[PDB]
DNA sequence: TGTGACACGTGCCTGGAGACTAGGGAGTAATCCCCTTGGCGGTTAAAACGCGGGGGACAGCGCGTACGTGCGTTTAAGCGGTGCTAGAGCTGTCTACGACC
DNA sequence: GGTCGTAGACAGCTCTAGCACCGCTTAAACGCACGTACGCGCTGTCCCCCGCGTTTTAACCGCCAAGGGGATTACTCCCTAGTCTCCAGGCACGTGTCACA
């Protein structure tokens, strides 16, 4: 549905990058919106891995061992 | 710049919510932030790369989705 | 390490139950059951990360579930 | 499918302890592996026109699953 | 048996080009299959560029991307 | 200075295409690229498995250090 | 737990600088990460050379090992 | 003639965090020499960057980024 | 310039540095044999070398077309604090529990 | 199947770090307009790609004699890990000096 992160900051780290990678480089508008929701969908389901994982060891709050045991288990 | 504090705190909680997270450690933002920085340097460079096998100078949506379909 | 015979009735069974009328050969048998030996060192792998990251040592039908889940399936 | 084989197994993997009902559902996971596995290989060899699944089929199974 | 063409003595030469002196009989086979695995990658990353370009064949610059990508 | 013949690695390299996608053609000399890189590899790998065997007080080269060999190069 | 003291790989880092550069200031920060990343490398290293040891019939490591891992991961 | 400072316990170790059940006594030279390596390599690495940067000192990010080319 | 980041003197536990020693394992070798590999002779099953059609790579030419930049501004959302508390790390146990035949 | 050492949920138990709550701020964004340079095909051309066709090169097969690998095992025998005891840092604790936009 609607996005969670906001569109120009996003924009802005995409474009600083990509100027870390291959300088003078422009960015087609659909080509950032498809990376937006690329990077929220990968973060969504790290979030609901990582809170299963959390819930498997009997508590709520997820801390950042669940979320590098849910990238452990993934291969990343 | 450090730009990639501008993936607010709450951008991550309601990432996070979205999930069907309930509550979100202090230390989760900044290791969400550093996965985030690795996925995304991993895509760019994919399509930056694709982008210059096509003797392009704009990185087209085609580039991401070949990007995202290279990577998983 | 897993023994030819059971894995040999195991998978005829299986067969038994999916296709019939179908045969197979040592080398057939022989990469299943290295595929199989992988498949479950990893899973179990990934289960004892489980267990570690659960604070306990037991790996119960938990690690089980959360490897198939997170994994894919 | 024996118990100790999966005990086996688990000691390749790592694993240092092992619980009651982890063999049953060991053996309902190898067989619904089994059974994807041989599905994919069925799907190839009948795409592939061959009267028995062959060792080179599993390959692909694997490589393509 | 497709790939049977890459023959024993093409394996010998490869590794007597590598400096080998000796070859066992397994060394075949498993050279054998370790092209396969980086045939198959490259030719894949190669495929997908191809695609990417909107092309129905493979050129030069698609391999050498491939390679780029396989860190040759 | 091609240790793979040419014509059996065109076949091998449309094999593997064709199981990837259908109906491609290939440029002569992409193929030829891809060839020199083959042996490039190979060359490379059993530098570095002929490498591991005189370390192990061997000459014959065997299956285990080839694994070794990519265990230890990363793949 | 990082298994190298904190002030000797200072000094160290510090007289590698001065020998290469001189006039150059390192903070906690820099040099904690620096001595991640060694400690990192070091242990994948030491990974390497176990494999080679026992590939050659061995379980002591010696110089033999350290060498060839070396070459092999193309570091010499 | 401080790289001696990596003393004789903290190989072992890092060696046993490696999986290493045995060392020789020679591996300990030949590891002081490898991080010598190392750590002239990601320095300079990351002094000629930080130069590049416009500063006269060098920072965690520096080190991270003269990392990343290794 | 104000605010921030290093350098030198101490006590003490803590980790490292001298040996001693008993094994564990490294090293060299004699068969050895036997089990592969290499090399060599004959052969054949291919690879390497010449014409055709046309599939599609490649070059030139637009042309709307969408990116960069450049404001106006304003309000949803982020950032500082607190108020408040369910939740995380740490204890004792008893049936539940996994190791040895 | 049996007989013998360990422990996970429960209940606190305590501190805490995180979830609202809120005021202040601020920049994301929605809109507006512009320059223009690159994307996206159009159109045309012809490069070479695939598909067929004859001759040495070489790959296979098989056999034989050298060689070298795995293994045992003498056979010392080297020297590393554990142990013991003695000696150099290390983190707080100050007190003072140099850097930066």
């Amino acid at each position: 549905t609607e996005l969670l992160i906001r569109k120009l900051p996003f924009q802005r780290l995409v474009r600083e990058i990509a100027q870390d990678f291959k300088t003078d480089l422009r960015f087609q508008s659909s080509a950032v919106m498809a990376l937006q929701e690329a990077c929220e969908a990968y973060l969504v389901g790290l979030f609901e891995d990582t809170n299963l994982c959390a819930i498997h060891a009997k508590r709520v709050t997820i801390m950042p061992k669940d979320i590098q045991l849910a990238r452990r288990i993934r291969g990343e | 710049r450090d730009n990639i504090q501008g993936i607010t705190k709450p951008a991550i909680r309601r990432l996070a919510r979205r999930g069907g997270v309930k509550r979100i450690s202090g230390l989760i933002y900044e290791e969400t932030r550093g996965v985030l920085k690795v996925f995304l340097e991993n895509v760019i460079r994919d399509a930056v790369t694709y982008t210059e096998h096509a003797k392009r100078k704009t990185v087209t949506a085609m580039d991401v989705v070949y990007a995202l379909k290279r990577q998983g």
